[PDB]
């Protein structure tokens, strides 16, 4: 059991790390989109003036 | 009206074919090549938001 647990823990840790990487990428992507979104919002106000 | 036109003309001029984006060969650490200001500001804005 110990052996198995060890094996599982090792697997999990590996998976967690992989997940973190995926999350990081998606957040970077979101950050970029939100910057652009804000850009459009800002642009419409100047057209109203 | 003239004041507004001058402002938009300045933006058009600034837009004209500008911002050399050197492909940062990742391996080439050393060449101090200076990141265009626009790239640095955008990156920083994006990084700040990411964090």
């Amino acid at each position: 059991v110990k052996g198995d647990y060890d094996l599982q823990m090792a697997h999990q840790t590996s998976c967690s790390s992989r997940q973190d990487l995926v999350c990081d990428h998606l957040m970077k992507q979101k950050a970029s989109f939100e910057l652009l979104q804000l850009g459009y919002e800002l642009e419409l106000r100047k057209h109203r003036d | 009206i003239q004041y507004r036109c001058e402002q938009l003309q300045e933006i058009r001029r600034a837009s004209q074919r500008e911002v050399m984006f050197s492909a940062v060969d990742p391996d080439l650490s050393s060449s101090t090549f200076l990141e265009p200001e626009v790239l640095r500001d955008v990156r920083e804005v994006c990084k700040l938001r990411f964090k």
